[PDB]
């Protein structure tokens, strides 16, 4: 839930 | 009667002792115009949530501080970036928050949808934007998420956003 | 002294002391005042609603022309069928015609009827679906949700007709 | 700044019509009056939107069923009678009574009535629902002797200050 | 057709009843400028966790003035509550920016972070704040309000 | 509740 | 409380 | 133990 933004955060960036 | 100043930046704590003007309806617009300033301000803080409960969250009142004060919130992310100013990481944290609070993702949608289906922009652009809604849902947990991130990519979360933030302003 | 910031005028300046512009409103144009308040009312609304959420992420489930469309656009198009729209999805944006609707103006509307006229049932259905999205988006959209099919398309069809009608005049 | 044709839609508060709406959503290009219009829809969106408090009625006005009430005509209920009253509280300003009071002759009996009333006022800010539950417990004439005077003052403000 | 008098204060109850206007696209600015005046007073107010007219004419100023000065019947329990209202009229970055003015190690700047700080705890709960300006010695409560006082007079006359 | 709602929209379209 | 209200409410009107 | 308004309280004294 956020730890769907964390991923996503790495994935870009 | 002249309007009176303390009552053009709120309301006006001097009595019937007070010589100048309370009645809007004799008011210059522009007074009208720079009090409804003054007055949103104080709305959004009422309101503001997390500009209330930052008292209990770590890095916060160091944003407070007479040398961070001048640099603003910009100033104390560009520092936190470049690795002068000597910035906690739980700052660069708070500020974040505070920098995600002043962006609109309706903006960064506009600007989404100028770029090409090839664009690695759209990318970056939705992560922003998925920051900005998670932030106004909730900051601490935000906030707590920033901090997680490893220092390098946390300064490329904030280093888009300085730039997104630019963009929408200037034009 | 100088213009108005323009990092204000959008809100607030973060740029603290080194920002040359003016943060001073006693010294700032009528207009880039009318600008600033409405750009922050924007903003204190937004702040009072209950996120439907970081749904943007996700189009990597491939439903991204909901932008260009727009509320209205994502709603006539799952009326007539067309353009591939999620139920679910059209629930979510008649939630938001609903945000952007005063149950004033449908009061209004309601007296320019003639009694015992089936609109004012109507109306009236309208108006409770304003009062109920105001308190409870969640189970409003998840109500909208357990409705037929036809019953749906109906409800948002007289809606966006309502909306259409108090704008224009 | 490239003055153009303000969005209708936009005015009122956020066109919704996506792309296809060839109107101007830029408000650095919007006449003043535009700018001036949309805000006071927008403040009527924002003060709604801070409320949890709760047939043809709706053409008499909160002040039609009140009068009403007083003049035992209309059949209003006391219950109606107390939720409109709630509505007509929630519209005045205790800082008003005060300047009115102010003007009051020492020991005017207008005085403690106007106290009263912002007793009121504040009590229906802090719990319409239990200023409601008081407005039911009151005695059918003090009720609207009560009413009556918070019209008068409603009335009185709004006309002249 | 002028704007409903009744409408420039808010809302107006009259319903169908109402010879005025209630439609904003018809009015003067002048108009709307005054009505947003009203209505911003009155979104405030209501978010807010709150003889008597011999206080009222003086106003909170008059209030704090007195209880300097010890005349004018100026009381500590409410000494207390008219500071909770200056404290409400002033914001943090103000004073910052009077702080920002101030050389090193000059000691207004201890002040001006326990003002701010009494602005924000003002905030978070006017109680107990009120219960801790009420719990402080006389002397150094009437040095806290000379401060405050100073300061929202210096904010302003510029 | 909501109940009332289901029922008074479907009655009316 | 609100008893203290209506009490003056009473006296009052 | 430790709350804000007693912190408050000696910051005060501390500084007048
Ligand atoms: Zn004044
Ligand atoms: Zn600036
Ligand atoms: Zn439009
Ligand atoms: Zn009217």
């Amino acid at each position: 839930p956020f730890s769907k933004l964390y991923k996503e955060t790495i994935e870009t960036f | 009667r002249n309007p009176c100043k303390f009552e053009i930046r709120g309301h006006c704590l001097n009595g019937k002792r007070c010589h100048f003007s309370h009645n809007y309806f004799e008011w210059p617009p522009h007074a009208l115009l720079v009090r409804q300033n003054f007055m949103l301000n104080r709305i959004l803080k009422s309101m503001d949530k997390s500009i209330d409960t930052l008292s209990e969250i770590s890095g916060a009142a160091e944003l407070d501080r007479t040398e961070e004060y001048a640099l603003g919130v910009v100033g104390v992310l560009e520092s936190y970036i470049g690795s002068i100013n000597n910035i906690t990481k739980q700052s660069a944290c708070v500020a974040m928050s505070k920098l995600l609070t002043e962006l609109n993702s309706d903006d960064i949608k506009k600007l989404r949808d100028n770029e090409e289906l090839n664009s690695p922009k759209i990318r970056v652009y939705n992560t922003v934007i998925s920051y900005i809604e998670s932030n106004r849902k909730n900051n601490k947990q935000t906030i707590h998420l920033l901090k997680r991130l490893p220092a390098d990519v946390l300064k490329k979360t904030i280093k888009n956003t300085l730039d997104i933030h630019k963009s929408i302003t200037i034009n």
